[PDB]
DNA sequence: GATCTGGCCTGTCTTA
C-alpha cells in the first residue's frame, strides 16, 4: 500500500487501455500496443523494465516457428504450470474478435535476450463465440489440468446485426466451458444458478475451484454484489461442475487483481457505479472450503486521483499494480503500487 | 436568376449602385473652415489618399517595403457628420429644439489603433511587405449644443462598443514595433489633427448652414502602444503606471492613494530634460529626475484605461493565483517546474469537468467573463484541503465582484451607483488582503492593472464620466470585419486589396443604410 | 426588409424553406432492391443517424470521445439519383433512345477522404473533442445503359474536380491516423459497400421502374 | 582586395542602412541603430570590434557633462585633429530632422572602456535647414580651421508643406556654408559654378581644398560626373572661396570612401543608374593641386552581391570597409561581408 | 594568489 509516481520514456503513445502484463520469471514483458505494430518491432512485444522509478520499453523477437499474432486489447490472461501462458478472445484493431488460443513460451535466453514461442491451437465441438471482458482458469483434478471458461460480451450474431446498429454489443450466454489445452476439446455446460451473464469479472483460481467475483451486467445494467464459486471433478470418464452462490459479496466492476503471500490475494478498486469510483480495497484469504473479505487501510490516494474519472491498469506479478491516469492535450500518467 | 425568372426587375445592376455609393464615400459634399487650417489643403474633392503621402521611394533613399490607404481626416469628419443628419435632426426635435438653430455644436470623437498580425503575404509583382497589418480607425461619440446656459446632449451612441459604429481611416501593412515606418505614416495624421483641433467646422445640412467644434480623445490604444508613442520604456520597467509616476515597490507598498500628474505637454518637458541634460547628472540621476523617459512623444493621448485588456489581466493574475492556492506554496516556499505542470493540468481538467471549459493558451475575453464566478471559487475550494483559505478566496472574490461593475458599466453613476459610493472602502479592503493574507506573491511587487484599479478608477470617473464607453474593444471587434473583407471581399491583388478593403469597411459602417435595415421596425 | 418596404413578398418565410428542404435530403423516396440488402435495414426514411453506430459509451469498456454524423450509403446513392434525374433524361434524349426504357443501367463512382488539421474545439459540455477532421465523400463519373449489343453513356460529369459534385456522406472528429476510431467508424459503411456490390436497385423515374447496378472505384485516396 | 563573411551576435536588429561607425585610436565606434535606444544601452554608441571574423557589439556610457543625444539616420560625419569629430543633420526615429550639431569625444580610458563627451553646439548666423545625406569638411589655411558644408535634400517648406504630399523631399539649394566651431557661427557663401542641388556625394579634403564627387539630384533625376575644386583660403579678413570644374568624372551615388594610404583613396560601391548597381571601384590620388582618378582591380564578388538591389555601409579607418546586404525575413535579416584593402 | 568586479549568461515577469 504505498504509491509512486513512474517517469516513461518517449514510447508512450504505444500504451494503451487494456493492456496485459505478462510475467515470466521476474522479467515482466508487455503485449496489446495501440495500433498495429510499426518497424520497431514486428512482434509487439515489449520487454517491462523499471529502475529508479523510470520505464523503459525494448522490442523482443519470436522463434524461427512462431506465429505473428495481432495486438489484441481485451484477452483472457491466465498462468499455466513448461511455464507458460494462454490467450483467448481479445480485439484487434479492426474491431474483429479473434476466437484463437495463442500460447506463449520462452524457448532461449541468454543475457537478458529472449525468444518466445507464439504457437497456435484451435477448438473443437462446442467452440466459444469470439468475445472479450471474460476470464478463463486452469484447474488441478485429480492428477490433471484442465481450463475453465466463462462468458463475457460481444456483438450481435451474424443475423440480427443492423448497420444502424454494428457496434452494439450485448452480455453472451451464461455457459461454462471446459477446455482441454492438450487436445483442443471444449464442451459446453448449464449451470441453474448462473441465470444471467457477466463480464469484466474477476475470477480467482485455487486447486479445483474457481471463485467468480464482482462484474457487470449489461443487459440489466446491474453491477451485483454476489460472489459465485465454481468446483469441478475430473473422473475416468465425463466431467462435473458444480455452483453455488455465497454471502458477503463485492460489487467491482473491473478490477485488478494480485497475489501477495501464497493463497493470499489483494484485490484493487474497480468501478463501483457508472460515475462513482470505487477507493477501498479488499483483502481474499482462502481455507480450504472457506473464503474471507475485509476492508483494508486505504493508501494515500493524490489529488489527481481522487477526481480523475477513468482509470485502468493490470498486473504485475510481484506483487505490485501497475496503472495509469490520463492526462490532457502527456497522454497518460503512470503510478505504481506495492503491496506488502 | 431573379431577372431571368421573374421576369422583371426587383433589383438594380451593379452600375446603378456603384453610382450611388459615391455619395456616401467621402470626398463629395462641400465644406470649409472659417479659420484656413494650416498645412492643409482647401479643396473638397479628394477620395483615397496614398498611405506614403508621397514618401522618396529612391534606390539611394531609405527602403520602403509597406503599402497604405487613407482617406483626408477633415473630409472623412465632413462625411460621418453628413451620414448621421438624420439622428442629429431627430435629437434636436426630440429635446424641443428648433431644428432651424445653427448653434456652435461640439464633437467628441474616440480614435483607436491596434497591430494586427499572422496576415498572410500574397504572390505577385511589388514590393515584399511584411506580414504583421495595422489599422487606425475613429468614431463619433456625443454630441452637445450650447443652448442658453446649459449644454443639451442631442445625440450619444447607445452602443459605443460596437463595429457597427467604428468607422475605418487608415490601413498599412507594417510592424507595431517599427517605430519608424509607423511614424512615416501617421505624421500626416497627426498633422491634420493638430491643426484641425484649434478651428471650427461649418456646412449646410438640411438647407441650414452649421457650426461644429472638435474635442478628441485618444483611448482604444493598449498598454503597449501608449508606452511606445508616448515615449516610454517597454513595461517590465520599475515605472509601471501611464498615469503616476510611482515605482513598482512604492506601488506594492501603498496600494491606495495616487493622483495623476502625466500630460502631454509633461512628456514632452521630459524629453527635454532627458536630451539636454542641464544639470550634467549621472545615468541614474537623470532617469529618477526625468521617470522613465527615453522617446520624443508623438501622439497625444488620454490618460486612461483599458478595460478589456484590464479584465484580461485580473483574469490572468487571478487564474496564476488559483494554480498557487492549488499546490499549497504558502507551506511549502520551494517547488519544481514539474509540479507546477502537475498542478495546472489538474487545474485544467477539473475546470473540464465542473465549468465545461477547455485549455487555452492565451487568456480568451469569453473565458474571462465565465471564470469570474461564486461557482468558480466553489470548484476550486473542491480542491484545497484547508478551510481558511477557502474564506480568504470567497472574500478575495466578493470584493472583485463588488468592484467590477464601477469601471465595465456605460454610465455607474445611474446604475450601480453603491458600488461607486462604495468603491474606495472595498479597494481599501482588497489591498490591506493582498498584502495580508497573499505575502508569497505579493511581497515587493504588483502588476501594473491591479495598481490601475486601486489607484486611479474614482478619479477617471469623476473626471471623464465612465469607463467601458471609450474602451479598444469596437476595433479588435472591427479586426475581424477586416480579416472577412481582405479574405472575400477585395480585388486578389497586393496593390489593389487595400483600398477596396477600405471602401467596403467604410460603406459599411454607414448609419444610413442601418436605417434601411430597420424598416419592418416601423 | 423587402416585404418592410416594397409590401408584396417577393421571398419566402424561412420556415418555408425549411420545409421544402425535406424533399431533398436522402430517406424521402421509396425504393426495393432484388436481393435484399444483407444486414441492412428496410426503413426509407433514415435520415441524419449517429455516426458511431451504436458504439457503446459506458466508462468500464475502450474509452470513446469522438462524435460523428453520417447518412445512410443506400439512401445517400437514392438521393443522388433523385438529384440529376433531369439530366439523365436529357442523355437518354439525346443519344436517340426512348424514354421509357428501363435497361440495366451502371453507375460507376469515385470515393474520397482525407484528415483535416487545424480544427479548433469549443467550449461547453460533451466528449473531449481532438483537434483534428476527417470526411468522406463519393461522386458520379459516368451512367452507361446497354442497349442493343454494345454500350453507350447517358451522363457523365462534366466537371470531374468540381467542388459542386463532391457529394458528402460521413464526418467526425478524430485523427486520421487513430486506427481503432477510424476503422471503429468507417466498418458500417465498408460493410454496406461489400452488401451493394452484388445487388441491383429498382427506382422510380418519371413514373417507370427503373434498374440499377454499380462498380465501385476508390482512389481519392493520398 | 578580400571579401569575408562575418557572423554577428544576437542583436542584429540593432543595425539598420544609414549607420556611421566613427573611429578613435584603431577602435571602431557604432552609432545610429534602429528605433529609440532600449534599456540594454541607454545612450546608443556601441563599440565595433571584430574578432576572428566574428562580430560582437558592446555598449558604452557618457560623462557626466554629456547631451544625450537621439539616433541619427543621416548624419554628416567629419574627422577633426585633442580627436573628435562633428555630427551634423539626420533624421530623427519620429522622422524629424534634426538642425542641431554634435561634438563628441573621449573622457575618459581605462581597460578598453571609453566614456564620451556629447557637446551640444550653438550655431548663429546664416544657419542652414535641417539637411541628410550630404556631407562636411575641415580644411585647414593658415593655421586656422574652418568647416564647409554642401548639399543635402530636406523637406517642403513651412508654406508649402501639406499633408498630402508630407513626405515630399526637395535638393537643398547649392549655397556653399562656412561654419566656425570656435564662434558656433556659420555664413552664407553663394557659387556662379553651382546650379543644381546635389545630394549623396562623396567628399574629399585636403589641407585647404575639397572635392566633391557624383551623387544625385532630384531636380533632374541624372548622376552627373562633376569633379568640384573648392578652394576655402583662410585671410586676416573674409575668408574666401572658388569652384572649378575639373574633367575625369564618376557617375555615382551613395559611395564609400575610404583610406588606404595619404594622398590616395579607395572609393567602392554606389549607383551607375537606378537599377544598375556599380560594381568596378575606383583610385585616385591627391597630389599637390592636381588629381587623378583611374580604374584598380575589382575585387572577387560572390553571388549573392551580383544579382542583390541594395547595399549600404561606411568607413572603418583602418583601410577596411563594413558592407551588409538584405538578407531574407520570416531568418537573418541582413548579411554583412567585410572588405579589405591595403 | 586568493579576491572581489565586470560582464556574460539566464530564468522570470510584464505587456501582447
Ligand atoms: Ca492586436
Ligand atoms: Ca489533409
Ligand atoms: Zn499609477
Amino acid at each position: 500500500m504505498s504509491l509512486q509516481m513512474v517517469t516513461v520514456g518517449h514510447n508512450i503513445a504505444l500504451i494503451q487501455p487494456g493492456f496485459s502484463l505478462m510475467n515470466f520469471d521476474g522479467q515482466v514483458f508487455f503485449f496489446g500496443q495501440k495500433g498495429w505494430p510499426k518497424r520497431s518491432c514486428p512482434t509487439g512485444v515489449f520487454h517491462f523494465d523499471i529502475k529508479q522509478n523510470h520505464l523503459k520499453l525494448k522490442p523482443a523477437i519470436f522463434s524461427k516457428d512462431s506465429c505473428y499474432l495481432p495486438p489484441l486489447r481485451y484477452p483472457a490472461t491466465c498462468s499455466y504450470k513448461k511455464h507458460q501462458y494462454i490467450i483467448h478472445g481479445g480485439k484487434t484493431p479492426n474491431n474483429e474478435l479473434s476466437d484463437k488460443i495463442y500460447i506463449m513460451s520462452v524457448a532461449c535466453k541468454n543475457n537478458k535476450k529472449v525468444t518466445f514461442r507464439c504457437t497456435e491451437k484451435d477448438l473443437v465441438g462446442d467452440v466459444p463465440e469470439p468475445r472479450y471482458g471474460h476470464s478463463i482458469d486452469v484447474v488441478y483434478s485429480r492428477g490433471k489440468s484442465m481450463g475453465v471458461l466463462f462468458g463475457g460480451r460481444s456483438y450481435m450474431p451474424s443475423t440480427q446485426r443492423t448497420t444502424e446498429k454494428w457496434n452494439s454489443v450485448a452480455d453472451c450466454l451464461p455457459h461454462v466451458f471446459l477446455i482441454d489445452f492438450e487436445f483442443g476439446c471444449a464442451t459446453s455446460y448449464i449451470l441453474p444458478e448462473l441465470q444471467d451473464g457477466l463480464s469484466f469479472h474477476v475470477s480467482i483460481a485455487r486447486n479445483d475451484t474457481v471463485y467468480i467475483l464482482g462484474g457487470h451486467s449489461l443487459a440489466s445494467n446491474i453491477r451485483p454484489a454476489n460472489l459465485y464459486r465454481i468446483r469441478v471433478d475430473l473422473p475416468l470418464g465425463t466431467p462435473a461442475v458444480n455452483c453455488t452462490v455465497l454471502p458477503g459479496g463485492i460489487s467491482v466492476s473491473s478490477a485488478i487483481l494480485t497475489q501477495t503471500n501464497n493463497d493470499e490475494f489483494v484485490i484493487v478498486g474497480g468501478y463501483q457505479l457508472e460515475n462513482q469510483k470505487r477507493m477501498v480495497c479488499s483483502l481474499v484469504s482462502l481455507g480450504d472450503n472457506t473464503i474471507e473479505i475485509s476492508e483494508m487501510e486505504t493508501p494515500d490516494w493524490t489529488s489527481d486521483i481522487k477526481h480523475s474519472k477513468i482509470w485502468f491498469g493490470s498486473n504485475m506479478g510481484n506483487g505490485t499494480i501497475f496503472l495509469g491516469i490520463p492526462g490532457d492535450n502527456e497522454a497518460f500518467y503512470f503510478y505504481t503500487l506495492r503491496c506488502s | 436568376t431573379v431577372k431571368a425568372i421573374t421576369g422583371r426587375q426587383i433589383f438594380q445592376p451593379l452600375h446603378a449602385l456603384r453610382n450611388a455609393e459615391k455619395v456616401l464615400l467621402p470626398g463629395y459634399h462641400p465644406f470649409e473652415w472659417q479659420p484656413p487650417l494650416k498645412n492643409v489643403s482647401s479643396r473638397t474633392d479628394v477620395g483615397i489618399i496614398d498611405g506614403l503621402s508621397g514618401l522618396a521611394s529612391s534606390v539611394d533613399e531609405y527602403p520602403v517595403d509597406t503599402i497604405a490607404k487613407r482617406f483626408r481626416y477633415d473630409s472623412a469628419l465632413v462625411s460621418a457628420l453628413m451620414d448621421m443628419e438624420e439622428d442629429i435632426l431627430e435629437g434636436m426635435r426630440s429635446q424641443d429644439l428648433d431644428d432651424y438653430l445653427n448653434g456652435p455644436f461640439t464633437v467628441v470623437v474616440k480614435e483607436s489603433c491596434d497591430g494586427m498580425g499572422d496576415v498572410s503575404e500574397k504572390h505577385g509583382s511589388g514590393p515584399a511587405v511584411p506580414e504583421k497589418a495595422v489599422r487606425f480607425s475613429f468614431t463619433v461619440m456625443r454630441i452637445t449644443i450650447e443652448h442658453g446656459s446649459q449644454n443639451v446632449k442631442v445625440f450619444e451612441e447607445p452602443k459605443p462598443n460596437s463595429e457597427l459604429c467604428c468607422k475605418p481611416l487608415c490601413l498599412m501593412l507594417a510592424d507595431e514595433s517599427d517605430h519608424e515606418t509607423l511614424t512615416a505614416i501617421l505624421s500626416p495624421l497627426i498633422a491634420e489633427r493638430e491643426a484641425m483641433k484649434s478651428s471650427e467646422l461649418t456646412l449646410e445640412m438640411g438647407g441650414i448652414p452649421r457650426t461644429f467644434k472638435f474635442i478628441f480623445r485618444g483611448t482604444g490604444y493598449d498598454e503597449k502602444l501608449v508606452r511606445e508613442v508616448e515615449g516610454l520604456e517597454a513595461s517590465g520597467s520599475v515605472y509601471i503606471c501611464t498615469l503616476c509616476d510611482t515605482t513598482r515597490l512604492e506601488a506594492s507598498q501603498n496600494l491606495v492613494f495616487h493622483s495623476i500628474t502625466r500630460s502631454h505637454a509633461e512628456n514632452l518637458q521630459r524629453y527635454e530634460v532627458w536630451r539636454s541634460n542641464p544639470y550634467h547628472e549621472s545615468v541614474e540621476e537623470l532617469r529618477d529626475r526625468v521617470k522613465g523617459v527615453s522617446a520624443k512623444p508623438f501622439i497625444e493621448t488620454v490618460p486612461s484605461i483599458d478595460a478589456l485588456h484590464c479584465d484580461i489581466g485580473n483574469a490572468a493574475e487571478f487564474y496564476k493565483i488559483f494554480q498557487l492556492e492549488i499546490g499549497e506554496v504558502y507551506k511549502h516556499p520551494n517547488a519544481s517546474k514539474e509540479e507546477r505542470k502537475r498542478w495546472q493540468a489538474t487545474l485544467d481538467k477539473h475546470l473540464r469537468k465542473r465549468m465545461n471549459l477547455k485549455p487555452i493558451m492565451r487568456m480568451n475575453g469569453n473565458f474571462a467573463r465565465k471564470l469570474m464566478t461564486q461557482e468558480t471559487v466553489d470548484a476550486v475550494c473542491e480542491l484545497i484541503p484547508s478551510e481558511e483559505r477557502h474564506e480568504a478566496l470567497r472574500e478575495l472574490m466578493d470584493l472583485y465582484l463588488k468592484m467590477k461593475p464601477v469601471w465595465r458599466s456605460s454610465c455607474p453613476a445611474k446604475e450601480c451607483p453603491e458600488s461607486l459610493c462604495q468603491y474606495s472602502f472595498n479597494s481599501q479592503r482588497f489591498a490591506e488582503l493582498l498584502s495580508t493574507k497573499f505575502k508569497y506573491r505579493y511581497e515587493g511587487k504588483i502588476t501594473n492593472y491591479f495598481h490601475k484599479t486601486l489607484a486611479h478608477v474614482p478619479e477617471i470617473i469623476e473626471r471623464d464620466g465612465s469607463i467601458g464607453a471609450w474602451a479598444s474593444e469596437g476595433n479588435q471587434s472591427g479586426n475581424k470585419l477586416f480579416r472577412r473583407f481582405r479574405k472575400m471581399n477585395a480585388r486578389q491583388s497586393k496593390c489593389y486589396e487595400m483600398e477596396d478593403v477600405l471602401k467596403h469597411h467604410w460603406l459599411y459602417t454607414s448609419k444610413y443604410l442601418q436605417k434601411f435595415m430597420n424598416a419592418h421596425n416601423a
